[PDB]
């Protein structure tokens, strides 16, 4: 959790840097929130196994094993298309727009 | 859930190895494949300890602890060895940030 | 409604043709070719032939290029170029063989500075400052047959260096590439020319590809 | 008159590239537009369908024209030839009739004087009068100081004005071919040219937000319709059939409408996400059309 | 020109029912 | 610009025979193709219609699987694919060229056609008073009936006017809204208020003997006049 907080603080402070722009700044907060949920499911499991807590454990696990690797997968696909299409056309590979990537994720 | 995650990991790996020709500025291919393999190793280590301690004491102490440890380890590997090099370059070497 | 339905269906049939025609136009890359008076702007178009605006078409690595010349058109250049907004790459051709002249036969300016007065203007008007400005260095072979004669001090008084190709070549980039008051978005692709080789069209493909890639990267906040 | 803001009854989609041309026929039902995709498209606001889509030999076409009888269409552009297309053909498809060559200057306005005569004006500082039968310049209008790119005709088909972007505003004649009247005093290059429906007034639109009108009988500056806080330019201008309404197309992604004497804004046609380069009003006076660079055509009625 | 502007008192684009 | 019918006809009684008319000198790609059929004695009636791109497959009220239409646009020709036979098939089949847009003149040029002999809601619009023997110069007038109004709220009347010389292909005189079409000569006009239409030809001359038609085009099912019998 401390490392994730440091990462988000670094990424939002220098939000105009090309290196953070090259990493998919739009599809980076989603990945970091997914890692945060993957961390927080440990705290949730530590707590009492109430009905609400039992449901929340499953919800957090299902969301966390998937959201991070979908944000990463989506980013990879987008970058590959950008360069791949640019090799033969100028009208963009497809909906690489940040709202589109969010929608795909 | 683990099967869906592993399928997503396989798609991520095939995508990473498809997009290996990108220059070093956006070369998020080797770290992504490395992270996929590390998560696969973590889950393949989780499987035996989780699924073997069935008819034994401290099943609750073993299964939940090993599952949350594996989840935390995968998340830590992904977050660290995905972004920590970039944070290092940003705020420890203020010369490649342009 | 039989005729109205047929008329409506006629528009749909035409709309399908527009999409097919638009798809070909979308993948087609527009190239702007310009230069000064006999500044080598006509020598480049004769290179990628086998492999008043004139238009030439050629294919190079699954790309449909199209040049739009300006030498044959004489009008107010700075006010009809708005139609060329969105052109992916603008090829500028200058020959390194005319850095001297008896005035200009129309004003008081040598060809070198006159060409530099067009390269800077074409990269400063608020129409083309989005993608790139591709530069071509023509008359590369004949440049050596004039550098050991009267040096660049004739055109460039502040020239302080050697009298060889290596020292001169580095200067040429400074004269032309360092003509942008803005460098965050615009880039200059300075690269020489070959008289009888196919490397000239090779520089066209990757440079146009590079700006195409950066165009997608610049959009969506990823570059 | 009032504050008639806007009314977008319909939007003519389909276009992909920027539009610099739009003309309306005498039937008050057909519209013709041009685009940089090399596809000249004829529209109609009553049904909103593509009645004709004739491909363009030059993708840089910057002008359009419709014959008074609705039988011919013309294009210009940075190609120096006027490709005349006959709409009414036995074969059905739209084909070129004659290419008017011999300008050596960029083309941005070629209005149809009649079914046989063309008043093509080029960017080589000289205008011309063309004949369909022979395909040669019957008249050789010369005397301007700069390139002219916008003309406007008159209902009587006996007078026209050629205005270059150098404060020329020279008034020519169809037959004798000399500058009968000249108007000077403009502080910037002009880009929009219109004619009064009555045929006794003449206005200009320049790249300085100073849309002004003059008089044919007396050469003096009328009301200049001073802008309040507009710093952009004007690309197109047109007059309604009423004669008490001024419509101009501005570079600030919108259009403005004034009155004959009030000289104040009477409505904003901001519905386009780009600068407006086309404007026209039907000869009857019903509905208005607007073309812009975002490849979108809309009808204001 | 003033008379011509007001000549078409029954013009359009102000108030009508036709399209 | 020139259409002639071929493919066969009168091959044998009771045997199916598909026929097709050859076309030339026009696009056809953006052209509607009809298969309007003429009765052996009098009456030219419509049975099939295909539009550009084969989108429109409107058929006659005598709907049957044997009646099909195929646009040979690539060949600029057309297909019929006739199946079986019937006593109604003894007829005179023609070919029609038509286009649909504002200001267009559908049903302009018709082919010569061929005779196919076989052995062993709607406006209908039949010219009731189709018998007026008058010498040239008498300003012939032909009146056709109409069950309901032919104005589909568009301000124009979807009615076509024809002229069929003996032994020659029918020629359209004035298209919808009573306007000249097909480059035919002048003095061809005629209009009416509603459900009542008349023919106005003044300065009458020769080369107009034959049969006249009155066609409606409100919707899919088309109809024409049974027959006009006005001669010199
Ligand atoms: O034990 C492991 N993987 C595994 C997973 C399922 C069944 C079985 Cl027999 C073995 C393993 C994985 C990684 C490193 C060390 N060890």
């Amino acid at each position: 959790i401390a490392a994730t907080l440091f990462v988000v603080i670094t990424f939002v402070r220098y939000n105009d840097t090309p290196i953070v722009k090259a990493s998919g700044r739009e599809l980076s907060y989603v990945l970091l929130a997914g890692i945060f949920l993957c961390y927080a499911t440990t705290f949730l499991m530590i707590a009492e196994p109430d009905l609400g807590t039992c449901s929340l454990r499953r919800i957090f696990l299902g969301l966390g094993m998937s959201i991070s690797y979908a944000a990463l997968l989506t980013k990879t696909n987008r970058i590959y298309r950008i360069f791949e299409q640019g090799k033969r056309s100028v009208s963009a590979p497809r909906f690489i727009s940040p709202a589109s990537q969010l929608a795909i994720t | 859930l683990l099967g869906y995650s592993m399928l997503l990991m396989v798609t991520c790996t095939v995508y990473a190895i498809k997009t290996r020709g990108v220059p070093e500025t956006f070369n998020e291919a080797k770290p992504i494949g490395f992270t996929m393999y590390t998560t696969c190793i973590v889950w393949l280590a989780f499987i035996p300890i989780f699924f073997g301690t069935s008819q034994s004491a401290d099943k609750l102490y073993i299964q939940t602890t090993t599952l949350t440890v594996s989840v935390s380890l995968s998340a830590s590997v992904s977050l660290g060895m995905l972004y920590m090099p970039k944070v290092y370059i940003i705020l420890f070497h203020p010369e490649q940030n342009v | 409604s039989a005729e109205d339905k047929a008329a409506v269906e006629r528009s749909k049939m035409i709309d399908r043709n527009l999409r097919e025609d638009g798809e070909k136009a979308a993948k087609e890359v527009k190239l702007l070719l310009l230069g000064a008076g006999e500044s080598g702007k006509n020598t480049i178009v004769k290179q990628m032939k086998i492999i008043g605006i004139v238009e030439t078409h050629f294919t190079d690595k699954d790309l449909y290029f199209k040049m739009f010349d300006v030498g044959a058109q004489r009008s107010e250049r700075k006010k009809w170029i708005h139609c060329f907004e969105g052109v992916t790459a603008i090829i500028f051709c200058v020959a390194l063989s005319d850095y001297d002249l008896v005035l200009a036969e129309d004003e008081e300016m040598n060809r070198m500075h006159a060409s530099m007065k067009l390269f800077d203007s074409i990269c400063n008007n608020k129409w083309f400052t989005e993608t790139s400005i591709i530069l071509f260095l023509n008359k590369k072979d004949l440049f050596e047959e004039k550098i050991k004669r009267s040096p660049l001090t004739i055109c460039y008084p502040e020239y302080t260096g050697s009298n060889t190709y290596e020292e001169a070549a580095a200067y040429i980039q400074c004269q032309f590439e360092d003509l942008n008051r803005r460098k965050d978005t615009k880039e200059i692709y300075t690269h020489f020319t070959c008289s009888t080789d196919t490397k000239n069209v090779q520089f066209v493909f990757d440079a146009v590809t590079d700006v195409i890639i950066k165009n997608n990267l610049k959009e969506c906040g990823l570059y | 008159v009032g504050r008639i803001q806007m009314r977008t009854r319909r939007t003519l989609r389909g276009h992909l590239a920027k539009i610099y041309a739009m003309h309306w026929g005498t039937d008050s039902r057909l519209l013709v537009s041009a685009s940089q995709d090399g596809k000249l498209i004829i529209w109609d606001s009553y049904t909103t369908n593509k009645v004709h889509a004739i491909p363009l030999r030059s993708s840089w076409v910057m002008t359009c024209a419709y014959a008074p009888s609705g039988n011919y269409v013309a294009c210009g552009g940075l190609d120096n030839i006027c490709s005349i297309y006959n709409l009414k053909t036995r074969e059905g498809n739209v084909r070129v009739s004659r290419e008017l060559a011999g300008h050596t200057g960029y083309l941005s306005c070629c209005r149809f004087l009649d079914d046989n005569q063309i008043v093509t004006s080029s960017g080589d500082t000289t205008c011309a009068l063309w004949d369909i039968e022979t395909g040669q310049q019957t008249t050789t209008f010369t005397g301007h100081t700069g390139d002219v790119m916008s003309l406007s005709l008159a209902p009587d088909t006996r007078l026209f004005v050629s205005g270059a972007c150098d404060a020329s505003a020279k008034l020519w004649d169809v037959r004798e071919g000399m500058c009968r009247q000249t108007f000077t005093g403009h502080e910037s290059d002009i880009n929009a040219i219109c004619f009064f429906p009555n045929g006794n007034a003449f206005a200009t639109g320049s790249d300085d937000a100073t849309c002004r009108l003059f008089d044919l009988r007396a050469d003096q500056e009328l009301m200049t319709y001073s802008h309040d806080n507009i710093i952009c330019g004007i690309t197109s201008v047109s007059f309604s059939k009423s004669g008490r309404l001024l419509l101009a197309g501005y570079d600030d992604f919108n259009c403005n409408v004034w009155d004959a004497l009030k000289a104040d804004r009477a409505g904003v046609l901001a519905g386009h996400d780009n600068r407006v380069s086309c404007l026209g009003v039907t000869d009857d006076g019903m509905a208005v059309a607007t073309g812009s660079w975002d490849s979108f055509l809309k009808i204001w009625n | 020109k003033v008379s011509k502007a007001a000549a078409d008192l029954m013009a359009y684009c102000e108030a009508h029912a036709k399209e | 610009v020139q259409l002639v019918e071929s493919g066969g006809g009168l091959v044998q009684p009771g045997g199916s025979r598909k026929l097709s008319c050859s076309a030339s000198g026009f696009a056809f790609s953006s052209f509607g193709m009809h298969w309007v059929r003429q009765a052996p004695e009098k009456g030219l009636e419509w049975v099939a219609y295909i539009s550009s791109g084969s989108g429109t497959i409107y058929y006659a009220d005598t709907v049957k699987g044997r009646f099909t239409i195929s646009r040979d646009d690539p060949k600029n020709t057309l297909f019929l694919q006739m199946t079986s036979l019937r006593s109604e098939d003894t007829a005179m089949y023609y070919c029609v060229r038509s286009i649909y847009y504002y200001g267009s003149s559908p049903f302009d040029f018709w082919g010569q056609g061929t005779t196919l002999t076989v052995s062993s809601s709607d406006i209908v619009m039949t010219q009731a008073t189709s018998s007026v023997p008058v010498t040239p110069g008498e300003s012939v007038s032909i009146s056709c009936r109409s069950s309901k109004s032919l104005l589909h709220s568009n301000g124009n009347t979807y009615l076509y006017w024809f002229l069929q010389r003996p032994g020659q292909s029918p020629q359209l005189l004035i298209y919808r809204m009573s306007n000249l079409a097909s480059g035919v000569p002048d003095r061809f006009s005629g209009s009416g208020s509603g459900t009542a239409f008349t023919l106005t030809i003044s300065r009458l001359e020769a080369e107009d003997v034959g049969v006249y038609y009155c066609m409606q085009h409100l919707e899919y099912p088309l109809t024409f006049g049974a027959g006009t019998k006005l001669e010199l």
